[PDB]
């Protein structure tokens, strides 16, 4: 009485094609449980139908044939979680892909867990410094916040994310454990050589130590690409639920949607708007709701997400683009026009927002950039309204004079994340009018000179602004003094 | 009755009953679960099998699992002991403060008030917001709608109205969060408390809360509005009070339905929507209403997919409103908040017979000039401004200043504007515009009119700008 | 007066040409939206 | 194993087996035919039936016909004896020169190199083409893509590159003609013979040719890329060789996929394409890559349908390239060749730390002025230049001179330019563009810059224009 293959805990493949197995049997499987194929290939139980189980396959279905035995696992899909993963490159299921040995994982976590409710969280209040003036000054990001990076191909979306990961050494190399931020970088649909390029740079910046990289690339099965985000999320909740701080980049959520769309159509689920499943909003809401700030009652830890979405022809009104803009706590919109024009980052002031506002900003920063955002918005308008110097008054000549100078200061190169007090020093100079008489073309050069001066000579003012976290009345006076005088010697 | 689960596909679960088939709308409870899972019966497939929508996650369900017919549609704790509390789609407290000990329970599904139950009183409801008040006045007991694409101001606007109106309101308030951001229910709850609208120690709570956020399965999202609305109908009928209903965002109810629609076996209507969109919206919107028994003042946020106001959903909702505030990313983009579109916002009380001719002539006066300027915009764009008649370059002037005088620093967006929030009284509004239109400020600079409350601040700001 | 005449001749002729093009662009777009919206309905209906 | 043909629809042949069902991807040989008809298994429909894709026309097949499991996937002759030979999807010679006598055979379906196998060396590949070199430089062992709507310059650009790069390349080359014109295969083969890269006398040929053109049934077009690809993989890994891989056109592989997809019974995705579009591009594109074992510099022409770059096919291809040359009908129509869009082409090497800041600053300099010209264009369009600022008119002058200086005569296009092909050295490009930017030629007329190599020739042309 060989009773190893009863149809309650095992089944047999009725048919297989395009990564979808229609398994017979599996009478006791649970929706969303993981199953195993004779070939050591894992799959996931998505459709539990009267006469069959629709199984999505986490790998090449070429090794699966009609008749194969499929075995339950009794477990709803999960993955390795914890500090062991830092500095490692894993696939969408947790397996290492840096051929640097097994992960020493002691904890596991379901990839699909609902986000903490109302009661367990507290308003986002601690800054999450990117290192990018434009961002940290105009569209501030706090911990537990979800801020979207969106724009066409090549407008610089990933860069924002890398600079951010790199900027975190400051605190991670420090003492304070509350200021530390562990990062997670999920590649989806991307190309292996690009990711390999990516993890190289991170290594060269001495950032891998605090980063985990979940990779679900271009040739990985649709279901791996699909899962990848939830997988990476779960690894971030480990830190979030244990009073630690995590930052996750979903690069990008566009390719995942495609994966979802594919997986979903191959299951024969009727296509919806634009060919995607009627629940693509849900696909991303479920995920991004998980980035959150827990109250002290739950460890005070947090998860901050920076999902990426690719627009086409800079059209942000597009259905997917707006679907995701309506989930996150703001967006950073990058335009190719601005980029080519010299404005890098190509952040579009007017169209980007932060729903957290200044609550995610240090007082030093709030002090200097409190009204700048709506000022630049109003500047872009009149700059357009006078692309014909229409008998323009002074209030608007002053508006155009600040607008241009401030625009130059928000410019920034790559890989050189600035420290908060450094940002405050340079914005200060502009916002206060000390630069209204310098020539726009000069501004970039001036900022390198000025910053040099204060960093070298004046670290007492930098350390105080940084420390007090505010701009006291004397600091504000020591600063006025430095800028005006250096400026003069500078314009000799 | 006891049925078994025969198929699970997402939020849709089919159940087979041996004897006694639960009627449509009935709620069934899945046996064997750490948490309460309710399934609402959606259809009778035949063969004593019912197709249902899950009110929560379907993970771990098994074919053959047991399910008991509860014998009635989802029923929730309704009454005064709901005030100051936070409820679920299915009526469970989610604030960790214990049971909700109500005398009665109500089913979230119910017929809308009859035609002979309607009321036609029309009283302006002043809000303190220049634009709304001036051009698209809200009406007490009326149906109000805030239309807007992602991130243009729907919620903040709902936030400043709670402050400028809900806070003084002598009556209850019900805020139902439908498919919105969890972070947001936590911001509001704690704000209600810090301002005593919610009292955790006594019975002075003047607001009940119901939530079914974006982290929920379609099913929950297709019903929270019902739960929310049901709580509100109690205070309207059984107590006869003046209710204030806030829903953010009602579009989520309709997106919820479109998300399971295909699994319900339906040919899609246009734009992907389900074929029953309008009727689904109708039987709901028709309960959110003032009657002779009580009064409801509903403020509903309405999401606009792809920013397209013609999208079957936003499009289908206009008819259910008495006043509409349409927000626009094109306005917002310029830094003009609130980003209301002055030429696409309307109110049923913008009648000389109701607000008066001074109110009315100003409003229309402001709209003509903004329209007049809209038409010229594209043209002076290319052909420039020299050729324009001094008569026409004055309307460009006044328009650009009005465009600004319509912005205002909200008290709930100081974190955004870096400006103290201003609340302007209806007469300060009418007058301010009356004067701009009258040529009484053609000397001050536009910028003086941007982000200010009353016209006097525009005059003061001119000087401050004077250098 | 001879240069304004010339400049306005051109401007007017450019305008008309622009008019003719936008109109043709309008019809192409009008036809594609209908076709596009209809294929979307059919796809959903056939999948059932 | 012997199965029987149960159904036939175009290129989708369903075969039933009684004992021993062949795994997916296995090649079956249909029995009873004048020529070879290979069927590639695509899926197990259950009931001992397999759905397959024919590799040649299916006319004449009959239900109940016998089919034989080959026991493996399409396998093809790989090694140096393929050099100088023309071969089929299924690896048979089609150059009427006998059998390709190789030691080994490789199967066209392989997995992509692993993460740990990747490379990250970034070397610039100079081509002698001004626009490409200056603005979106290619890279050794990198992945290049030339996007182009019908008749814009994709093939002419591949030819010129074959000339300027392939011709003096130490190492092998593989040209894979996918879904294109047969005459072109013929035009190339004979040309290759003539310049001696193909030698029918000695074993000195440096090119292997694989073709599955516009006349083949969908399945053939859907697999020849894999076939050219495999040939290239052999030189890379089995000989650690530096390869050059040219494909015209890779868009055809995806189109082929869309042709059979309904037949495989799949709900279509957007624009009627197959729901498996991205993964199909992916497991294929991911083998076209440089590794630690060998280098593959690959240039792929990407046909853009109806000129729409938002089309699922081209749209999904951007993510696989390191450098892209987006060709434009609008530019072509202005007479600028190659019709490269300067603000739409990019290259991961356009980094100061790789091309040097001199290069990086001229490059961004040129784009900024063309971007600026681009925004003035709307107004220039109704009102011309009159109303323009003296300053604005100088950007316009410079932009129109930079735009013309970006064009250039190709040897390969001499019959059409009426001019002798030019090859400009990088430093000559960096320079010529500096000066233009710098106002050192604001006196010359635009026409002086049109169709020339080095700037020195632009000055001359100006004298001749007098």
């Amino acid at each position: 009485a060989d009773t190893s293959v009863d149809l309650e805990e095992t089944g047999r493949v009725l048919s297989i094609g395009d990564g979808i197995a229609r398994v017979h049997g599996l009478r006791n499987v649970q929706a969303e449980e993981m199953v195993e194929f004779s070939s050591g290939l894992k799959g996931m139980s998505l459709n539990l139908e009267p006469d069959n189980v629709g199984v999505v396959v986490f790998g090449n279905d070429k090794l699966i044939k009609e008749g194969d035995i499929v075995k339950r696992t009794g477990a709803i899909v999960d993955v390795p979680v914890g500090e062991e993963l830092l500095g490692r490159v894993v696939d969408a299921l947790g397996n290492a892909i840096d051929g640097k040995g097994p992960i020493g994982s002691k904890a596991r976590r379901r990839v699909g867990l609902k986000a903490p409710g109302i009661i367990p969280r507290i308003s986002v209040r601690e800054p999450m410094q990117t290192g990018i003036k434009a961002v940290d000054s105009l569209v501030p990001i706090g911990r537990g916040q979800r801020e979207l990076i969106i724009g066409d191909r090549q407008t610089g979306k990933t860069s924002i994310a890398i600079d951010t990961i790199i900027n975190q050494k400051r605190f991670n190399d420090g003492t304070d454990e509350k200021k530390k931020l562990y990062c997670i970088y999920v590649a989806i649909g991307q190309k292996r050589s690009t990711v390999a390029q990516l993890v190289k740079r991170l290594t060269d910046a001495d950032a891998m130590k605090y980063t985990i990289v979940v990779s679900a690339t271009a040739s990985d099965a649709a279901p791996l690409q699909y899962l990848a985000p939830y997988s990476g999320c779960s690894m971030g909740e480990y830190f979030r639920d244990n009073g630690k701080h995590a930052l996750i980049i979903y690069d990008d959520l566009s390719k995942q949607a495609v994966a979802y769309r594919q997986m979903s159509l191959l299951l024969r689920r009727p296509p919806g708007r634009e060919a995607y499943p009627g629940d693509v909003f849900y696909l991303h809401s479920r995920l991004l709701e998980r980035a959150a700030k827990m109250n002290d009652a739950f460890g005070g830890g947090s998860l901050t997400a920076l999902p990426v979405i690719e627009t086409q022809a800079g059209d942000v009104s597009a259905y997917i683009p707006t679907n995701v803009i309506s989930i996150t706590d703001g967006q950073i919109f990058l335009e190719t026009e601005l980029f080519y024009k010299g404005i890098r980052p190509a952040i579009n002031v007017g169209l980007s927002v932060s729903r957290v506002g200044s609550a995610a900003q240090t007082r030093a920063m709030k002090q200097v950039a409190g009204t700048m955002k709506l000022e630049l918005a109003q500047y872009r308008e009149v700059a357009a309204f006078a692309q014909f110097g229409s008998d323009l008054d002074a209030a608007t000549q002053q508006l155009l004079s600040r607008g241009v100078r401030l625009t130059e200061l928000l410019k920034q190169g790559q890989y050189s994340p600035m420290a908060i007090e450094e940002q405050v020093a340079v914005i200060y100079a502009g916002v206060r009018g000390y630069l209204d008489k310098l020539e726009p073309s000069k501004i970039t050069k001036f900022e390198n000179a000025f910053l040099s001066h204060v960093i070298s000579q004046h670290q007492a003012l930098l350390s105080k602004i940084r420390t007090d976290g505010k701009i006291s009345e004397e600091s504000d006076a020591k600063l006025k003094e430095i800028v005006t005088n250096f400026l003069a010697g500078f314009e000799a | 009755t006891t049925g078994r689960i025969v198929a699970v596909i997402g939020a849709v679960v089919d159940v087979q009953f041996d004897e006694g088939l639960p009627p449509i709308l009935n709620a069934l409870e899945v046996q064997g679960r750490e948490t309460r899972l309710v399934l609402e019966v959606a259809q009778h497939l035949g063969e004593s099998t019912v197709r249902t929508i899950a009110m929560d996650g379907t993970e771990g369900l098994v074919r053959g699992q047991k399910v008991l017919d509860s014998g009635a549609p989802i029923r929730i704790p309704v009454g005064p002991e709901t005030l100051g509390r936070i409820m679920n789609v299915i009526g469970e407290p989610i604030d960790e403060r214990g049971p909700i000990k109500t005398k009665q329970f109500a089913a979230i599904h119910a017929e809308a008030p009859e035609f002979v139950e309607m009321s036609v009183e029309q009283e302006i409801l002043v809000t303190g917001i220049k634009v709304v008040d001036l051009l698209a006045p809200y009406a007490k007991g009326g149906k109000i709608g805030l239309f807007g694409g992602a991130g243009v101001g729907k919620t903040v606007l709902i936030m400043e109205l709670i402050n400028n109106v809900a806070k003084a309101h002598g009556g209850y308030s019900v805020f139902a969060g439908v498919g919105e951001r969890t972070r947001e229910g936590n911001d509001l709850y704690h704000e209600m408390i810090e301002s005593g609208v919610i009292n955790l120690k006594d019975a002075t709570s003047k607001v009940a809360l119901v939530y079914g956020q974006m982290n929920e399965p379609p099913g929950a999202r297709a019903r929270v509005a019902l739960t929310g609305l049901t709580v509100a109908e109690y205070f309207r009928d059984q107590e006869g009070q003046d209710v204030l209903l806030f829903i953010d965002n009602i579009f989520r109810f309709t997106q919820a339905g479109s998300e399971v629609s295909a699994l319900l076996g339906r040919i899609p209507s246009a734009v992907g929507y389900q074929p029953t969109l309008a009727t689904d919206m109708g039987t709901m919107q028709e309960r959110i209403t003032t009657t002779k028994k009580g009064s409801i003042t509903s403020v509903q946020a309405i999401y606009v997919p792809a920013d397209d106001l013609t999208d079957p959903a936003p499009a289908t909702t206009f008819a259910h409103l008495d006043a509409t505030t349409v927000l626009s990313r094109a306005i917002a983009e310029l830094g003009i908040y609130p980003a209301v579109d002055p030429l696409d916002s309307t109110s049923r009380i913008m009648d000389p017979n109701i607000v008066g001719s001074e109110h009315y002539d100003v409003a229309r006066g402001v709209q003509k000039i903004l329209q007049d300027y809209k038409s010229l915009q594209d043209i002076i764009a290319i052909l420039g401004m020299d050729e324009l008649s001094e008569e026409d370059k004055l309307t460009v002037s006044r328009a650009r200043k009005i465009q600004r005088f319509l912005s205002q620093p909200f008290q709930v967006a100081e974190v955004f504007t870096g400006h103290l929030g201003k609340l302007v009284p209806l007469k300060e509004t009418i007058k301010g515009f009356q004067q701009i239109l009258a040529g009484e400020y053609d000397h001050l600079p536009e910028q003086a009119f941007y982000m200010v409350g009353p016209i006097e601040e525009a005059v003061a700001k001119a000087d401050k700008l004077a250098e | 007066q001879s240069a304004r005449m010339t400049a306005m001749d051109n401007a007017s002729k450019n305008a008309s040409e622009m008019i003719d093009k936008l109109t043709l662009t309008f019809n192409r777009t009008r036809q594609a939206v209908i076709t596009k919206e209809l294929i979307e309905i059919i796809s959903g209906a056939a999948a059932l």
